[PDB]
């Protein structure tokens, strides 16, 4: 899980 | 004939529209921006999602903020007398308000002016579809326990998240939020109106993600996607 | 006992919920902002209306940035669990993101935090809808010929007018945005589901006013209110 | 173009169809059968219902056997290529499967067979709706308390009573049947399907309504209308 | 709490009913008719179906006249108050209102009458559906190129064909009406409401099937099958 | 009320 | 086929 | 007509  | 209704948009023209995907996964590295890893995966499902919906789809890559002004440009310019509506999908790095070109900042205003009621003549009255996988600000979501028409009409923004907040993307699955899409378009878009299935697209995403991550900061995070509409008729993508 | 689904609000509580109506007609002086003239038939409008959905409407006018706060922070605390849903109307002047109180300003994000998932356990999971009746902006449309949740799910906004935008009032008939409300809640509250009476809203405003001002700024202009759904399931006023 | 769906009959051809009504109020004095008080105000209240559909009304009164038989034969000889379907109501004395004209019986199959996928080229594929006010025998309903496609396809017999009984008419309002499908009819008519209307008729004359009689026999009796449906799809009034 | 419709049979209760599928495939020497290959099939698709819908199904083979008087019987007398419905299939030879027990006729008003509004109390309104696979006759369809309540209310008669002729059944695949309804069933049980499936049903056999025979009297033949409806509310298998 |  |  |  990364932000964006 | 009999009674007619007019509440839904008229999606039986000979073609149902463009759906233009921009997919932005890697940056210039004077920008500082990271690689949007697990991008692709988004912009394949949503390739086959609408080409499933009979949608033209034109899916461009890594394009300068140049580029996609220019490319918005020229797609409103297009003829789409024959078209039932317009789809874009914009898959990046982004801040309220704004969409990451490769190298550096667009104003969504600016994209979507191009398609206003008064400058896109041929999809005036048409369903024009903003569907948005990028931040909208720096928050996060700690989660709880169990004659005329106004020209900013018939645009939809499905944005994937809240205002505010950062927009959560798996490197494998791709963006909950175009997974959560994807998959209710692929289940309802023969059955339900559009924003029943982005009301589910919704619970999906609030209900079956939460975050994973070394950082306690960025850990166990929740997301809620955004259903902004000025559509005035009900959608059906299924006609007659 | 045989399938069930879980795709619609539970709103067959004892008590269908509070429906807080904030009417701001009347400001300082000192502030410089003029009276809402027509606001008190929206006040009206809406209380008929969501009497005869059964909501326990609460009206309350003039109040100060102080007092709005208060009453907000006051509803928030209280036991909401026999209660299916929540809603509050602001009629007021407005900023993006901002609505007056008599004496100033309050953030809206200030008001709708007290309702959050983690600070109102009584409306966790339940449908908290704000309905706001103010100015986004100073922009003018002209019109064109022919385990765990997110703390921001389950919450509705239903703007009167599109982000950046003034938002349109008739001095004797009210909000153009209020009327056409209570009028499509009116008919379709006992047979359409919420989304969809608020698409016919869009449609009511979109098509059937314009406005007629001396000041040729002013004149001939449009407005599209703004659905912002942050909602998980479907909803319906009505059950069984 | 974009996915369609066929579940539905087409009835937004040029024009909705006939409507023949045929009123038989007073039989020749050698048949011994009585006068059908009440049941002018049936026939026009069928009129003005189905005029509101935009269905073309020929209503005809008191027609002999010979009269009928001609009648419908000439009808099913008209070219119905531009209507969207065919309703045919019969009001009169009758028994199971026989409807009285003013001088004797006509078989109901006789009447229909005109209209078969076979004999009636122009319907075939389209809705053929048989409505019948008539008794279907002599039983009463005391109540309780609290490639090819088949000849017969595509019609609906709205019969006014269960098989085998007498069905009932107020000499004042007309039959019980009528003016339950008249006003569901108004009501429903420009949103919901075709069997849903006619479900809320059958509630409606089942829950409203009980016979008053001089006679014990016929005292505090019941009905229920029947719905015969060889429709192969759902029956919508308005279009679009 | 908020307003209420009373428009759908409740199908909430703790259990959804029983289904009754009684399957006579052998027949005794002394009645000459022939064994029914396939019903096994048909018995097997609906229990399975029925199980999905949660309903206690019960199959009973070959029964004689009198156990099938003396089933319905017993089952009549249950206490039904904890269940939504009742559900009784019929499989087997018949004419026009007689089925065949193995050793000769049973009236099937007579099946009918044990669950009646006023002689089965637990089952008052509540849905009663028979689902009837059996001749009704014996012609053949050559199709076409391309307070109180009433006793009989209630009641759902979903006939495999039309009044007075054949009913097709496969030997290896089953009749064509039960293959057609479970399939039906199993996709929209969960979705559309019973008459709407079963319109679908209608459709289904109308237009998938045709028959082949050596025989060419039995050669190339069609059918429709025939809804009785005296339900009084809408039929969800489903809840919530 | 009469029957039919 | 066979008839019922 | 007045705005807000």
């Amino acid at each position: 899980d990364e932000v964006d | 004939s009999g009674i007619s209704l007019d509440n839904s948009y008229k999606m039986d023209y000979p073609e149902m529209g463009l759906c233009i995907i921009i997919n932005n996964k890697n940056f210039h590295k004077s920008t500082g921006m990271t690689s949007r890893s697990g991008t692709d995966v988004d912009a394949a499902n949503l390739r086959e999602t609408f080409r499933n919906l009979k949608y033209e789809v034109r899916n461009k890559n890594d394009l300068t903020r140049e580029e996609i002004v220019e490319l918005m440009r020229d797609v409103s310019k297009e003829d789409h007398s024959k078209r039932s509506s317009f789809v874009c999908v914009l898959l990046s790095h982004g801040e309220e308000g704004i969409i990451f070109g490769t190298n550096g900042p667009v104003d969504l205003k600016k994209i979507t002016n191009f398609f206003r009621g008064d400058r896109c003549r041929s999809l005036t009255g048409k369903p024009k579809l903003f569907i948005i996988q990028a931040c909208r600000g720096t928050a996060l979501d700690c989660g709880i326990e169990t004659h005329k028409i106004p020209v900013e009409a018939d645009f939809l923004y499905a944005y994937s998240t809240a205002p505010g907040y950062y927009s959560w993307r798996n490197s494998k699955d791709g963006s909950w939020f175009i997974q959560s899409l994807c998959a209710m378009l692929k289940q309802y878009a023969d059955k339900l109106e559009f924003m029943h299935i982005l009301t589910r697209v919704n619970r999906k995403v609030a209900t079956e993600f939460e975050s994973f991550s070394f950082d306690a900061t960025f850990h166990a995070k929740k997301q809620i996607p955004c259903i902004v509409s000025m559509l005035t008729k009900e959608l059906y993508f299924y006609h007659h």
